[PDB]
């Protein structure tokens, strides 16, 4: 029951790999044998899709009909000094040699060294007025987008100078004699 | 024979016009209080029927 | 390839912890060498978490929107303040045509009367 | 033949019409609010944001395809036309 209903979810969330391999490893031979003929909207719609539709489905994936992102366990269990085949048999070659270290390293829960200053932030704009202004601007913001999609959605809703009967008229009144008393 | 070019110039120097209309669109809308809320429709409904007379 | 070098390790910056992903989630639905267990408990926040992340985001996401248009709303307007001026000089002073993709123009007195193949 | 080529302006110019509305339509349809259901809201944002920044790069780049479009037209009514032709000749 269970068990499935994480499987449905992480099934998805690698087969996302598989599209992110198949830009990147392409990206990376394309980089380097096509450097020149800089056609800045090619590589910039490959962003865009990139920004739209990955960003999209891993979140789809763990944001909903998922299990809780504070439930699982995640537990490493078996590491050995020697390269440890099944893993470069899942990776198909990445991250190799299989080092006792590397194991850790793969529980990289900790973040870049930027995010303790923006924490830091996180911690000094709650000194000035925090959740009394700004909520209200908030609402009042929610509300304004509220205005904007019913404008959206209220926003969202030859001569005849050849005439054939004139012309069947004019070849039939000069054929005999109508119109002229 | 210039009037095509000056309706080709019409064309191109209305789009710095509607730059201008987004932009006091945007700034308009990004007010807290907004008491010319006609002005912002009014631009925005300007935007939208004058890329179409475009 | 002495360009591009940042971008490309950046890009493998997010390739690591992907593929970290994809191995551990593939481990976990292999029944051996893991233990499934359901943990059920809730983390409490001490701010109104929905709130106030929406605080920060819809405004950072507009602004950005706002900066990213007038990114490229300036870059149009000096680029378009003579190519077609002398384009409308050959038509007049002489006798223009196009075909396929080129603009070319015949120099014969067929025009002005003149029976030579 | 004339007529194909004049069916495939038509194409690109409903085209053109076609993007620009699609652009503005995706703006406005993601900045909807929903209640989160097992979430963890503090990657979303920051996905909508660079998903708007994009999305806006697509307008300017509609205005700058219009911008070329419009110019590829220029050439193409420059060769052809009878404003003065038959006048300026005996002029």
């Amino acid at each position: 029951r269970e068990e499935k209903q994480l499987e449905a979810s992480l099934d998805a969330l690698l087969s996302q790999v598989a599209d992110l391999k198949n830009s990147l490893g392409s990206f990376i031979c394309k980089l380097e044998n096509e450097y020149g003929r800089l056609t800045w909207p090619s590589v910039l719609d490959s962003f865009a899709l990139l920004s739209g539709q990955l960003n999209t489905l891993n979140k789809v994936l763990k944001h909903e009909k998922t299990p809780l992102f504070r439930n699982q366990v995640i537990i490493p269990l078996v590491l050995s000094p020697d390269r440890d085949e099944d893993l470069m048999r899942q990776t198909e070659g990445r991250v190799p040699v299989f080092s006792h270290e590397v194991v850790p390293d793969h529980l990289r829960t900790k973040p870049d060294p930027e995010v303790e200053e923006q924490e830091k932030q996180l911690t000094t704009d709650a000194a000035r007025i925090g959740a009394d202004a700004a909520q209200k601007q908030i609402q009042s913001l929610n509300k304004m987008c509220s205005n904007l999609l019913e404008k959206i959605s209220k926003e969202e809703r030859n001569k005849q100078t050849f005439n054939p009967t004139d012309t069947n008229a004019l070849v039939a009144a000069v054929a005999f004699g109508k119109g002229l008393s | 024979l210039a009037n095509e070019r000056l309706r080709a110039l019409e064309d191109i120097e209305r789009e710095i016009g509607a730059i201008l209309q987004n932009a006091g669109t945007v700034i308009l809308e990004l007010s807290k209080e907004k008491t010319n809320e006609r002005l912002l429709d009014r631009q925005a409904a300007a935007f939208t029927a004058s890329v179409q007379h475009v | 390839l002495w360009p591009w070098d940042s971008v490309r390790n950046n890009l493998r910056s997010a390739l690591t912890e992907m593929c970290v992903l994809y191995d551990v989630l593939s481990i976990v639905r292999d029944k051996k060498f893991m233990t499934l267990d359901p943990v059920s408990q809730d983390a409490l926040p001490p701010k109104q978490n929905p709130q106030t992340l929406q605080l920060i985001s819809k405004k950072k996401s507009l602004a950005g929107a706002a900066q990213i248009l007038l990114k490229g709303a300036e870059r149009l307007t000096k680029s378009v303040t003579d190519f077609n001026s002398e384009l409308l000089r050959l038509r007049q002073h002489w006798k223009l045509r196009k075909v396929g993709d080129k603009i070319l123009g015949d120099l014969s007195y067929r025009s002005a009367g003149s029976l030579f193949p | 033949s004339k007529e194909t080529l004049l069916q495939s302006y038509n194409k690109r110019l409903k085209d053109d019409i076609k993007s620009i509305m699609d652009n503005f339509t995706e703006i406005i349809k993601t900045a909807k609010i929903e209640d989160e259901t097992q979430v963890s809201r503090a990657t979303q944002g920051e996905q909508d944001n660079y998903e708007m920044h994009v999305r806006a790069a697509n307008i300017v780049r509609a205005g700058e395809s219009l911008m070329k479009l419009v110019s590829d037209l220029k050439q193409f009514l420059i060769l052809n036309d009878f404003p003065s032709v038959n006048e300026a000749i005996d002029q």
